[PDB]
């Protein structure tokens, strides 16, 4: 078929995919927000004595430090993920650099203007 | 700041700031004192014209190259050339710019140490680094393997590299280069009557070689054809008239590359030292080196050399391997383009020889880890 | 017309006026404004940024195939938008990676032809045997059992 | 790999994350305000950990993709 | 969850999840540091390429196997190999999977204890179990009796089993295996002019051995035939051209198995150590062992060995017994298939060495009831 028509169809597909990705991102954001709302339970502090409220706060802070520990664990895991991502990128660039070393440079800076000085 | 990628070479000094496509200023490296007496007073006659200025007043000068074969034989003249390059062709004081010189393989140590001592004491650069002229030419091709034949004007050297690991035991450096071809052409021109003797007329013979000579695909057939017909005789106009006609001197001058017995050298041509350099490598990387043979340097610009060399190597090599010869159109400045690319890298930014390091270990720092 | 009018706005009304002045520069002039057809080659000669032979071939396919001897304003601007750099640089590497990951619903590490067909028909475009099969010939260059990662990464190079 | 060093780093970071405050030095409204503030802080904790999980999932998918494409070489 | 059936071996590491037909990832067990200098900057050059990656860059590496003869001589390299196997070839963290290593018979204790200590401390598996490499090969054949000759690449061992009761006093372990055959082939190739010396070229000689060598049915007749005609000379193309022609080196390399006097070893061939292993057994189970002789391991893949061995044993054995040699087409992975079958059994599910047990008794738990 004609190249222009196929290119137009490819452009239509890419734009539709981008729109779907943005809509799915909106869905992910809303779903994550709602789930986060569900994770944190409502607090009813009305008519709470010093002992009850203080104990509840201490329990909440203990759970907070537990969350700190879990976030440290998942942080170590995500750093491992980042490290292996970097290793994969390094290996891929190594495979591509068998023929793509002179790719990164800048040429034709100022010498193309200077011609009639001599 | 930006780095200065200088490239001393031997015959043409090529320099320019890192990160561009072509050197900013390219000019012959000759320093010529006047030789006659001089009678006009107040004409403002200097004592030494360097660079491209001495290619216009060459009628009354005695040009003498300060670099013979890679090595530097006259340090005062080389210092003068560097001073000119920094101050008049680039107009950037060296106190605020790193420099990246280039050096042929297997050169004397004292040359490199004196070079770094000059750059650190006289010009007082912040940091300088010396790199082998073939690795840069491999950078410019965008490869990471391959065996590069860098036939400059001073010395022809053939450095094989695989996967970034250079093979130091397989470097074959041969001292036949463009200058010997100029001398041989000047010597065979005498067979028709044209005598060039003065050191100024060597430049005219060099121009003849550049504009007319070409490498024959098959030597004997060309010798037979030029001896019967007259379709090869190309004429050329000297700087004063009296056109000359070059016959079979056209392809006999650059043939010396493949038969160094013409100028009395014993060694084998550039077609067989490449095969020998390959065969010294390990048995498992010979296919890749066969497929990625790289040409560089000025003297490899002869019309028709990328076919003669491929034919010769295909004759020598096993019949199954594929022989491919990479001959980019920007051959002459390949080393400098590679130098610019290398100086523009972020990973390389900590390999410079910083001045405080030189102050602590002396000029012998160059042979150390900072190579 | 949507892509057509987008290309129209690519060379906007200011650029339209500039190129109309240029057209008056290289037109026959001193005439009724009947508009010739050789002006599309005259602009190629005048600009220095000569259009590629692909654009001229497209013009021949579109115009002068019937020996009209003139170029429509619509066809003239069609040719003009085909010479100026209305490039999109082929999106971005991250954007390509995201779009291809969404195409790889099966997470196969590549794109399958069924995946391609579903993605195309999800846009509403008529994807029949004239598609896919031609896209097997055209869209998939390797045709090595699937549409591998580098195949479609390089396939959408410099495209919209 | 040298889990002692990892545990020491965990201890240092947790000490950085350690928050010890007054527990019997505020009135009922101040106590409720502190409870609400702690609730909001751990709510931000839940949100951030959800983000971490999502980004880790994305990273893992990209790792699978890159591993597949690098194995596709030969 | 699923169990990881790893099989260290010596020459090829074979691994995969329990319950399949073939190992998921099979790759040579070699770790090769680069040996040259390396001039390209930023090429991303690692310090050690392991597994199948070092069989492609072997031109500039010095490959060295971490397992000599069953035993492990270089624990750091073996740890590196295991780490690669778990993380890059299977991509499953070991924290959530039991492992089933395999070990040759009659190996040093310290090797096994160090293996279990590594698996429990570094990789931190839930539970691991070590099994003798011959019982698995007997599992894969679907038998329950029989004497199995598992001629691997490191060590050849011959474990007789009856009705599920192994006979510990009749195990005959011999240290001639595929590696010694590779070295002997590399040593007899020098009789035609081909010299392979580098540790990288040992791989080329191994490929020659795999693709060309075969076991002769009768040795003297083949030696006489190859010395008169030329119907045996098969040619082979090196990784760079220059084809070579192997004459009577074809059946002389694997003949070392039946005459270990060729490489100077005193012991008797694999045709006579099987008969000796049988004769040490009781007088009433010799018929069953004669009828169910099993072959396994890589080195028993030579074309024509299942007939030579049967002829030899029939010569040695009494004339009445029937000699049958089981040679399944899936010989190479027989041990791993058996390992998968064993790990998939429900009755076996309580034999693993659980981590709490190791914490209570130390690494010496492996010699205890949990064998
Ligand atoms: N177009 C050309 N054709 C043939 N020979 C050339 C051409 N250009 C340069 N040369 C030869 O190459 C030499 C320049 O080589 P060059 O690469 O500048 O040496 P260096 O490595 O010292 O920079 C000149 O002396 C000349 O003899
Ligand atoms: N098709 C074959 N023909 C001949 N020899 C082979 C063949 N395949 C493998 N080998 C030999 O067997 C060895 C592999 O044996 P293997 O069973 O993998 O040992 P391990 O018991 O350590 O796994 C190789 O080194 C090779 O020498
Ligand atoms: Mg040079
Ligand atoms: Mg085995």
């Amino acid at each position: 078929i004609s190249a222009s028509r196929k290119l137009q169809l490819k452009t239509l597909m890419l734009q539709i995919a981008k729109q779907e990705m943005e809509r799915e991102a909106e869905e992910r954001r809303g779903e994550k927000g709602r789930v986060l709302r569900t994770r944190c339970q409502p607090l009813e502090l009305d008519g709470l004595g010093f002992e009850e409220l203080q104990d509840l706060c201490r329990q909440l802070h203990a759970r907070v430090d537990k969350v700190d520990e879990e976030r440290y664990d998942v942080e170590a895991k995500v750093t491992k993920n980042i490290t292996e991502i970097a290793d994969l990128t390094q290996k891929i660039y190594d495979l591509r650099g068998k023929f793509k070393r002179p790719t990164l440079r800048r040429v034709r800076i100022s010498a193309d203007a200077m011609m009639q000085a001599l | 700041t930006t780095a200065l990628v200088c490239d001393n070479g031997s015959g043409l000094v090529k320099a320019g700031f890192a990160g561009d496509d072509a050197p900013r200023a390219v000019f012959p490296s000759i320093v010529g004192r006047p030789r006659h007496q001089g009678v006009m007073v107040g004409m403002g006659q200097k004592d030494s014209y360097v660079g491209d200025e001495a290619q216009s007043k060459r009628g009354i000068l005695t040009l003498k190259y300060p670099i013979e074969h890679g090595i530097i034989t006259n340090w005062d003249d080389m210092e003068k050339i560097w001073h000119h390059t920094f101050y008049n062709e680039l107009r950037v004081a060296p106190e605020e710019h790193p420099t990246l010189l280039t050096e042929a393989p297997l050169n004397p140590k004292a040359n490199r140490e004196k070079m770094t001592q000059i750059m650190f004491e006289t010009f007082n650069v912040p940091a300088m680094y010396v790199a082998i002229q073939a690795v840069l030419s491999l950078y410019a091709s965008g490869r990471t393997t391959g065996i590069v034949l860098d036939s400059g004007d001073g010395v022809t050297h053939n450095v094989p590299i695989y996967e970034g690991y250079a093979l130091p035991h397989a470097i074959m450096r041969l001292d036949l280069a463009g200058r010997d071809l100029t001398d041989y052409l000047m010597k065979i021109l005498t067979e028709r009557g044209y005598s060039f003797v003065t050191t100024a007329e060597r430049e005219i013979v060099r121009d003849i070689k550049e504009k007319l000579c070409y490498v024959a695909l098959d030597f004997e057939n060309e010798m037979a054809t030029a001896a019967s017909s007259s379709s090869l005789e190309k004429s050329y106009e000297l700087p004063d008239g009296q056109v000359i006609t070059i016959g079979n001197e056209r392809f006999r001058c650059p043939e010396t590359l493949f038969q160094p017995s013409f100028i009395g050298m014993e060694s084998a041509g550039i077609h067989e030292t490449t095969y020998n350099s390959i065969m010294k490598c390990d048995i498992d990387i010979r296919k890749d080196l066969y497929a990625n043979n790289v040409l560089s340097g000025g003297t490899t610009m002869y019309p028709g050399i990328a076919d003669r060399m491929q034919k010769e190597i295909t004759a020598l090599a096993p019949s199954t391997m594929k022989i491919k010869i990479i001959a980019p159109p920007e051959r002459k400045y390949s080393v400098w383009i590679g130098g610019s690319i290398l100086a523009s890298l972020s990973t390389f930014q900590q390999m410079w020889i910083s001045k405080q390091e030189y102050d602590e270990a002396g000029p012998s720092i160059v042979h150390r880890k900072c190579f | 017309d949507d892509i057509y009018k987008a290309a129209v706005e690519q060379l906007t009304e200011e650029q339209k006026n500039e190129f109309k002045a240029a057209f008056d520069i290289f037109v026959l002039g001193a005439e009724d404004g009947c508009i010739s057809t050789k002006e599309l080659g005259k602009v190629m000669r005048m600009l220095g940024q000569n259009p590629t032979p692909e654009e001229l071939q497209e013009m021949i396919d579109e115009v002068d195939e019937d020996g009209s001897g003139t170029v429509d304003f619509d066809e003239f601007l069609v040719m003009m938008v085909r010479c100026m750099k209305d490039d999109s640089k082929g999106k971005s590497e991250e954007e390509l990676s995201d779009l291809f990951r969404m195409f790889d619903k099966n997470a196969d590490g590549y794109i399958d032809l069924d995946e391609l067909k579903m993605m195309l028909q999800a846009t509403g475009e008529t994807i029949t045997e004239d598609d896919i099969e031609e896209l097997m010939k055209d869209g998939d260059k390797n045709n090595d059992g699937r549409i591998d990662y580098d195949e479609f990464l390089e396939f959408m190079k410099g495209v919209e | 790999g040298k889990r002692q060093t990892e545990r020491e780093k965990k201890k240092k970071i947790l000490a950085e994350r350690r928050k010890a405050l007054a527990i019997d030095h505020l009135n009922e409204d101040q106590l409720r305000e502190k409870a609400k503030e702690l609730w909001q802080s751990i709510h931000n904790l839940e949100a951030e950990k959800f983000d971490l999980q999502e980004k880790f999932k994305q990273q893992k998918y990209e790792i699978n993709v890159l591993r597949n494409r690098i194995n596709d070489n030969q």
